[PDB]
């Protein structure tokens, strides 16, 4: 306490006492304290006797951080642990992730779990991805401007349940529909040939089917033949209903029953 | 030069408000709620707390309808709008005693009117 | 940027003339 | 005494804050820049309390900040000369007394205070009270004052109490 | 009731292009898709040709009035 000026009162069992080892004497790393005190860490420190020193456990040269459990700055001895334990249906999910290597867990899921991730630039940036369709995801880049609050970042749970679960359960009745196809994620040059075909087997009667756009995630596809020429109509699925032509439905089915007596307008 | 002594102020501030204490303290009041809430906010400064904390001690009521009341009750009369504070959180409890603190009521107001409107804001006093 | 407004798109409308009879499917319930 | 005036500034932003953040932004900034601090011009300016309108952005030529000309109305603290406050008595000594009034301190000596208030710094606590010790004037006791001259110090205000006007005292 | 030229002037066209091209040199964000350029003037032009340059341009008049024209309410010229 007079040369050294710290004494074994000061250095409790618990707290994180720095041992900085410099040198070891024959398995160990006996080396001076933040106090001066000549930290020599033991072979149990290391975890090593027969072998090679503790230099993955002490930072040989530098200061090592290490749970404190003895206190003998005046016999020249240092108890730090070089071990860093030795110091101490609609499912959520969570993350911290990168879009690439986000897609592969997400393949995973299927219809109905929606992922939190950040998103590329990095900061203030996140994103809502859910299952869209299969093979199509939306990432809505929430400043899909979607606008909040900024109170609402503490709570992420009513978030999903206000703005993309109705918007699932919308989503998931036109996945049940009886004329629904996968046409390669809805493919532009696949779409426009099939309606062609179907439509001379039977020509009075008119077939109509739905389908998704990989080309541009929510977008969703009504093409028709009132003549020899294909017509595509495109319909976004809102988290409050349907944006067909700008009017709002707030149930599936006044979608369809808006449409039946609708297109069959000369246009 | 400047003095209220003689009610005479820079004219930025002779065509600025007045408040009272309990006035500012719920308007400060109003703040410091807006100022924890909405998270991921800054503190609101130690000049904010010192000002709360004082006019804290100095309210003599809260609601904005006494503010309203007490205020009213002055601007009816022919008062200059700095007298406005001055007596209305010291709140003398004789006219004489406000006359004694503020030159400009001497000869300003009849004895008895001065008293009305000091016995009016005691009557306001919770 | 491999993710930018999705839903903010503008979805345009086709135009056409397609001066047609009335022989088309009936409407139905909502229920 | 507490006031509230529409103040006008003006924020240089950078056009890193352009886009959808924009006017926040200019918001944000104006609350970092002028709340809590005090002028030479008009005092103690406590708070902005509203934005009265964020002008049209200037933008600089030659270097790509944008200047927002920003009116708002903000709550204000002048004191002036002559004016008769509540006030509540800090420190006590026989150097002379010392009080505290909204985020400004005033100063009392015993020059300025009666003569029966002798020094009080025998007992633990310091007081004047008088002879008889009826009038008990300690610290912390909430005591009236007349600002008989003010002092700006750097962007801070330092008046100067007294306590020779009748009435100065417990309510 | 602007009663300016709808078109945009070579001198208009070079200050916003150059002032443009410095707000997104001091890192703005950018108001068109790069295909993959990183010359803030090229990145200047292209935001004035897809009119999403976020600029007004201020014109004054002789009798000291002014006009206030976006960069995608006139006609840029080349």
């Amino acid at each position: 306490n007079m040369l050294t000026k710290e004494t074994p009162e000061t250095f409790y069992i618990g707290k994180l006492i720095i041992c900085n080892v410099t040198g070891i004497a024959h398995i160990g790393v006996k080396t001076r304290l933040d106090n001066g005190v000549t930290g020599f860490i033991p072979t149990k420190f290391l975890s090593d006797k027969v072998v090679k020193r503790p230099e993955e456990r002490v930072k040989v040269g530098m200061t090592v951080h290490c749970r404190i459990m003895k206190i003998d700055i005046e016999k020249f001895s240092a108890d730090l642990t070089c071990r860093t334990s030795d110091l101490m249906i609609a499912h959520p999910s969570f993350h911290n992730i990168n879009f690439k290597q986000a897609e592969k867990m997400m393949e995973t899921m299927d219809q109905g779990d929606v992922i939190i991730r950040p998103s590329s630039k990095g900061e203030n940036h996140l994103t809502v991805t859910w299952k869209v369709s299969d093979g199509i995801y939306q990432h809505v880049d929430v400043r899909a401007t979607l606008w909040i609050n900024s109170e609402e970042f503490e709570d992420l749970d009513e978030i999903v349940a206000r703005y993309v679960q109705p918007m699932a359960s919308f989503a998931r009745d036109l996945l049940n529909h009886k004329y629904y196809q996968d046409c390669s994620g809805g493919d532009r040059k696949k779409l426009e040939e099939l309606l062609i075909k179907t439509k001379k087997e039977k020509p009075t009667f008119i077939p109509y089917f739905i389908c998704a756009c990989k080309e541009l995630p929510g977008k969703f596809l009504l093409g028709y033949q009132p003549r020899g020429k294909p017509r595509i109509e495109y319909v976004t699925v809102t988290p409050e209903g349907f944006r067909y032509r700008g009017q709002i439905f707030p149930t599936v089915n006044g979608l369809f029953r808006w449409f039946k007596d609708h297109y069959q307008d000369p246009v | 030069e400047e003095d209220a002594s003689q009610l005479i102020f820079p004219k930025e501030f002779e065509t600025a408000e007045t408040l009272l204490n309990s006035e500012v303290h719920m308007l400060l009041e109003h703040r410091k709620q807006q100022n924890e809430s909405a998270e991921d906010e800054q503190e609101l400064s130690e000049v904010f707390m010192k000002t709360l904390n004082y006019t804290a001690r100095f309210s003599r009521f809260k609601n904005r309808e006494t503010i309203a009341s007490v205020r009213s009750l002055l601007l009816q009369k022919k008062l200059h709008k700095f007298e406005l504070a001055c007596l209305a959180n010291l709140c003398p409890e004789t006219a004489e005693e406000s006359k004694a603190l503020i030159p400009s009521l001497e000869g300003r107001f009849e004895d008895e009117e001065l008293q009305q409107i000091l016995d009016d804001i005691q009557t306001k006093r919770s | 940027g491999a993710t930018p407004a999705y839903g903010a798109w503008s979805p345009s409308v086709g135009s056409g003339m397609t001066p047609g009879a009335a022989g088309f499917s009936p409407s139905a319930a909502s229920d | 005494m507490f006031y509230h005036i529409s103040l006008e500034h003006e924020i240089l932003l950078h056009p890193r804050y352009f886009g959808p953040n924009l006017l926040n932004t200019v918001k944000q900034k104006l609350f970092t820049e002028v709340e809590g601090t005090c002028t030479g011009k008009y005092g103690f300016v406590i708070a902005v309390t509203t934005i009265d309108n964020i002008g049209a952005g200037v933008i600089q030529p030659g270097r790509g900040f944008v200047l927002y000309p920003v009116k708002y109305k903000a709550i204000v603290f002048r004191p002036f000369k002559g004016e008769v406050v509540d006030a509540v008595v800090t420190q006590v000594n026989k150097v002379g007394l010392f009080t505290e009034i909204g985020p400004m301190s005033c100063f009392i000596s015993r020059h300025s205070i009666p003569s029966e208030m002798e020094f009080d710094p025998n007992s633990n606590p310091p007081c004047y009270k008088t002879m008889d010790e009826d009038i008990v004037i300690q610290q912390d006791d909430e005591i009236r004052l007349k600002i008989v001259g003010t002092r700006v110090d750097k962007n801070d205000i330092f008046a100067i109490g007294s306590l020779m006007d009748d009435y100065l005292g417990l309510v | 009731k602007r009663i300016t030229t709808p078109y945009m002037t070579k001198y208009e066209r070079a200050r916003v292009l150059g002032t443009r091209a410095l707000q997104i040199a001091m890192c703005a964000p950018v108001m068109v898709e790069l295909e993959g350029e990183t010359d803030p003037l090229l990145i200047a032009m292209k935001e004035l040709k897809a009119r999403k340059i976020p600029i007004i341009i201020r014109r004054y008049l002789p009798d000291g009035s002014y006009e206030d024209w976006g960069v995608d309410e006139l006609i840029i010229s080349d």
